[PDB]
DNA sequence: GTACCTACGGC
DNA sequence: GTACCTACGGCT
DNA sequence: AGCCGTAG
DNA sequence: AGCCGTAG
């Protein structure tokens, strides 16, 4: 289902991994087509933190992912053969808007760390509010999220490597008991 | 007990037939509009999803027309309502929509849990003086509710946006026109009944479709406006450009009518791969929000890129043709029709529309007079409508007094009964003379349009041409000789 | 600040998520036994006035409403909300009442929502009554431009009843189905009882009771369960034995555990014959109908002890299944393990609290009526006076003014009485008004007391749950075997 | 998508066809199960008079209703290995409903004359309000529709074999206009 | 009118 | 969460 | 040949 | 296992 750009050149172009064929359609027609690439995501991904490789391999979602991306996964990641430099993430800004976020960032993490500390990973910054990107005509989405020199994009940073190991096994490993806790030290119900 | 089987099909194939014919896949002649469509515009209507207002859910519109009026699938509702709000497929758009509402690409819209639409103010003009008994109410399907026949339809929708319908045993296929040709159109007509179908065209000088393009010549016009059936044929806005060194490029900015540009492309590409043309060295969408629709083919060095552009025009969609076949619901039964017809009948219902909201409006009129009347007699005598009212024991004892006192009717009678001490005030007496003077003189205007035709018939005229000067708008198809 | 740790975001939205799905989307309230979707759903009913008096509604037009107003979530989730709650199979007490293909027990889907209809059963009644009488505290939609629940005064105690079921993130629920007639005597004995133990509670609370029926093997797992707010339930299937002819014998199963599908068991016990994992079967049939009930039949080859198939049965397939009790539930708006007394009491505390809010509003109202009515007789008894002076003024502004000073009335007395109607002086109008104010009078008096004593609203909730329990109360379907 | 009953004697097993998977499942339900059979359309199902005669072999609904009938096509038929002795057409009052029974008697006529000539084709009468199957609970089904007591089937004959061609022909053939005439002439708007 | 992919936790 | 199957006419 | 647009 | 029921 992926919708590439005109340029060649990895460094000016940019993929947005977005949420629902819905809104798909809509950044398919706002964006700029010559560096801004598009592939829509049928809501919640595969959680690879607790799925076996078979099956992240099989995955139909985690392969247009590695595809389109070009670079491999594991030891086989190769970042020059990055065909973006620019991959963003880009979803509803709601509570399943972050999960989705959660997923997508322990896929890159587990699979494709180096495009992380290259700093190729962002996060789009749509506005806030009751409404969600299917319900967004194109012109409003280029004007805020995608429009270069307009939007707001989040770089993503890695640092404490082992605190980022223990933090993804933690809030997303098959251990529940861990999760549980996390949420009941942090759960602050205003 | 048995069915011949013979029988058993001609029965059941006609019921399906006509059921398709009318009340399904034809437009009527006077307000061009489908039963889906009429069913959805009512709903927005009923619903009261007015331009000023804000959007609603098209999944709440969708249902309400699923279940008051349309007993189909939602599918064949939304996806008859997102045709209404792209500019692309109607030249005069009916429904206003918020998010994806698809693209030239053949690009779908979102779901209905997402889109969201309104009406546009040019439906307001279909709409315009419905809940005026200017057409005829019918019981819906299951008999709880009541649904429109017909719209107002205060300007011609069936040409100015077109149809296609795969009926049964036929089918129809009219292009949209321009509504500043066609108003004036009918206002000629309106002037000469028997005005020639040559002389019309001296104001519809042809299809006008939303996404611009040419025509080539005449012919294939004045036949299918003369007999009902025509063949026309489009091209796209194509110009030849240098890029620089002197290889050249054609530019695409308008395609055809109805025309998926992805699918053109690819066919494109494909008659490249398979060498079936020569001479293209590259080929890109440089389509945007901000330039429009862009198409450029790189032309080889040295290569004539008019013979490429000549040689995609027998090709490729690039040149498309479209069959004109006007046929319409006329009384109720399909229809071949010219175009004089066709603005005929759209005339006679005008004149039924605007006489009988006139009449409406007059019916009305006296009805409030005649309670205002009474109002100004309770007023002229109030102290003794006070002791009439105090002397009675229930409602109806104080009624019959009333009556019997005053000369009043029962519905002037109740209209006191009703009064709210607050309406005793200064201003209040004044506001209610007030009106009563206003409704005298609009009552003798109403008397005035229904005394006489030609004023009638010149008070159609005026509205019309108010449209034409609110919403016309410049011809978009070039039609070249 | 175009930057972004990866421990932060990944800490901070994972947060956000779970906590909204546990405290807004996959746990109940201990207070109704309702989660946001369905609690949208039957305000929606109410809202749209879809009283079981009321004909059915189409169902698509019932999530279109609910999905644009409260619910802003796929249609599919609402509507096989919708579903679960009109299917007597899956309710104890069913709370929809459906017009069309609502499912069968073989996962038999319900047709789609354009297909079916739907309007409130009666109990829904007893959940949303007192709603517009300022008994639970409402709040803003999710987009501002409506008012929505945040609990239904839920006249019965919902949660135990139906049950629920959900999977959140950190912890999942599982509380089972119950009798009304039992829950309501266990109720009322807490309300005499503060003190009261599990013991004594289960004396009306014997288990739970699902609308499928069957059996519960002994009170081992329902007491863990009631007292831990975990433990487990084996429920068992009613079958028999017998003769089909010729000392041909067959076991007949009539009753099937609590969400467990027909078609899917008789799958197994097939598969478990086809692969010769059990002995002794000859023939396996479903010969359910409309006017049989339920019924599944089991040819036992000729000569084989039909007792000990039947346990094999039981062993190794889902003939008998188990229910893991876990009872979380939100409480104060925070996920919490409850036992069965937990329960009772939180569900007490709302229902004093309804009715003693519904009191107050109606004291407030009665109040405000009276003051009216004052406003009223001396309008009618200076009647001449009052329209003199309304006539001779000039705005409604200047006559609201006059009245007041000329009559001693407050301003909503004023308006009250500009807003009069001419029919409202007729004769006998005085009397209705005279009549009216100290019938009035009366009730003040009646609600101000209710509120002077605590015994008085507990001993009215006692009462109104008693007359729930008397036109809603029904037999127990579940046998608890104790074995 | 098929579900038989449990009686193995086509002498008193029936087969209703449904139209819609929703009327699918209410009357899987409702039915006797030990000699009613069900099997649902998914809507429109294909005209074999415009078929090459490639694609209809395509076509899953097609292949599913050979099946379920246990017999063959044409010149390869047999009569006495029909699974079945009714063979119940069941669909909407309404003229969609009409159009897939009249998709469904060319089949038949074109493939399986004998049933219809043996009688074993029948058409259920369902009732003739404005709801439609799907509309409709399980126990509705039974007693108006499904139950040998109450309900009331149509039974086809097939009369001047000539004639039947010739209308066969013109109702579902691929000339337009006798179809355009014939819709002219007997049009009663 | 399908086949139906995913997260989530507890058996 | 997202699917493709068919009828129907006329145009290519 | 297959695609347009309301239908199952 | 995979299935319970709200979500995408
Ligand atoms: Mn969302
Ligand atoms: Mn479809
Ligand atoms: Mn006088
Ligand atoms: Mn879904
Ligand atoms: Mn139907």
């Amino acid at each position: 289902k992926l919708a590439d750009c005109s340029s060649k050149s990895p460094e000016e172009c940019e993929i947005f991994l977005v949420e629902g064929d819905s809104a798909g359609g809509s950044t398919k027609s706002g964006r700029d087509s010559r560096t801004q690439a598009i592939l829509p995501l049928r809501g919640k991904i595969l959680n690879v933190e607790k799925a076996r490789l078979d099956r992240i391999l099989n995955n139909n979602e985690i392969r247009q992912m590695i595809t389109a991306f070009g670079t491999g996964i594991g030891g086989d990641f190769d970042l020059a053969k990055a065909r973006y430099h620019k991959i963003v993430i880009m979803t509803d800004a709601d509570v399943d808007g972050a999960h989705i976020r959660t997923l997508l960032l322990t896929f890159f993490y587990r699979f494709m760390r180096p495009l992380i500390e290259a700093g190729y990973v962002y996060i789009a910054q749509p506005p806030t509010g009751y409404k969600g990107l299917g319900e967004m005509n194109a012109d409003q989405l280029w004007e805020t999220t995608m429009n270069p020199e307009h939007r707001a994009l989040l770089q993503v940073k890695l640092e404490d490597a082992i605190e980022a190991d223990q933090t993804f096994e933690m809030l997303m490993g098959d251990v529940v008991e861990n999760r549980r806790q996390f949420i009941e030290d942090n759960a602050v119900y205003a | 007990n048995e069915r011949n089987i013979t029988s058993e099909m001609r029965e059941s194939f006609l019921d399906y037939a006509m059921s398709v014919i009318v009340a399904r896949a034809l437009p009527d002649v006077r307000d061009g509009l489908k039963p889906v469509h009429r069913r959805i515009l009512y709903g927005l209507n009923e619903q009261g999803m007015t331009p000023d207002k804000s959007y609603k859910k098209s999944a709440r519109i969708v249902g309400d027309v699923m279940g008051k009026y349309h007993p189909h699938g939602d599918s064949s509702i939304y996806e008859a309502m997102v045709r209404m709000a792209q500019d692309f497929s109607y030249r005069y758009p009916l429904v206003d929509g918020q998010g994806n509402f698809g693209s030239m690409d053949g690009d779908g819209a979102a779901a209905m849990r997402f889109t969201e639409a309104r009406m546009t103010k040019i439906t307001l003009e279909l709409l315009r003086d419905i809940n005026k008994d200017t057409i005829d109410f019918i019981d819906n399907y299951d008999g709880n509710e009541r649904e429109p026949s017909v719209l107002p339809a205060r300007f011609p929708n069936l040409l100015a946006n077109g149809a296609s319908g795969i009926a049964v045993g036929m089918a129809t296929n009219i292009p949209p026109h321009n509504l500043t040709e066609l108003i004036n159109g009918v206002l000629s007509l309106s002037k000469n009944p028997d005005i020639s179908i040559a002389e019309l065209m001296e104001d519809i000088e042809g299809p006008d479709f939303p996404t611009a393009g040419l025509i080539l010549g005449k012919s294939g016009i004045r036949r299918a406006y003369e007999t009902g059936r025509g063949s026309i044929q489009m091209r796209s806005r194509a110009v030849i450009e240098e890029r620089g060194g002197g290889r050249q490029r054609i530019v695409v900015t308008e395609i055809p009518f109805q025309v998926n540009k992805a699918r053109m492309i690819e066919k494109i590409a494909e008659l490249v791969r398979d060498k079936k043309i020569d001479g293209i060295t590259d080929l890109r969408d440089e389509t945007s929000l901000r330039t429009g629709v862009r198409v450029v083919i790189d032309v080889r060095k040295d290569a004539n890129a008019s013979v490429i552009l000549n040689n995609l025009y027998k090709q490729t969609p690039l040149q498309t043709s479209f069959g004109v076949n006007m046929i319409a619901l006329v009384n109720g039964r399909p229809k071949l029709i010219n175009l004089k017809e066709a603005l005929v009948h759209y005339l006679e219902h005008q004149k039924t529309v605007v006489r009988r909201r006139t009449q409406y409006n007059l019916r009305k009129a006296k009805d409030r007079a005649h309670i205002l009347e009474g109002l100004r007699i309770a007023l002229d005598h109030i102290d003794e409508i006070i002791s009439t009212i105090r002397e009675s024991d229930t409602d109806k004892v104080a009624m019959e007094s009333l009556q019997q006192r005053f000369k009043l009717s029962e519905k002037q009678a109740q209209a006191i009964l009703d009064m709210r001490l607050r309406r005793l005030t200064g201003l209040e007496r004044d506001k209610i003379e007030a009106e009563y003077n206003e409704l005298l003189n609009y009552i003798s205007e109403l008397e005035t349009i229904l005394a006489d035709e030609e004023v009638l018939l010149q008070l159609v005229r005026d509205e019309l041409t108010e449209i034409r000067d609110r919403f016309g708008d410049d011809r978009r198809t070039e039609i070249q000789l």
